[PDB]
């Protein structure tokens, strides 16, 4: 998938 | 004649968004946003994850509600079914 620049926490 | 069981599974791919997989993984498996974030990137990193097991009318009712969730949001997202 596709990362919108968020992170995760996890 | 004990039911068959059936495996949910949901297919990695490039375009959705991986906040829109955790949302999917709330809001039709009852995860909470720890492991839905966990779930999403089993998928994201092996291809492919087992969201649940369910009895056949269950699981094929996740698989379609994903699915139709996926497209009118404009994503490719895949979820299939596969007999446990
Ligand atoms: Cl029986």
């Amino acid at each position: 998938f596709r990362s919108k620049g968020e992170e995760l926490f996890t | 004649k004990p039911p068959s069981m059936y495996k949910v599974i949901l297919v990695n791919d490039d375009y959705t968004p991986m906040e829109f997989v955790i949302d999917v993984l709330q809001k039709f498996f009852s995860y909470d946003v720890e492991r839905a974030t966990q779930l999403m990137l089993a998928v994201h990193y092996q291809g492919k994850a087992i969201c649940g097991v369910f009895t056949a009318e269950v699981a094929e009712t996740k698989v379609a509600m994903v699915n139709k969730y996926a497209r009118e949001n404009e994503h490719p997202l895949l979820c299939t079914l596969e007999k446990a």
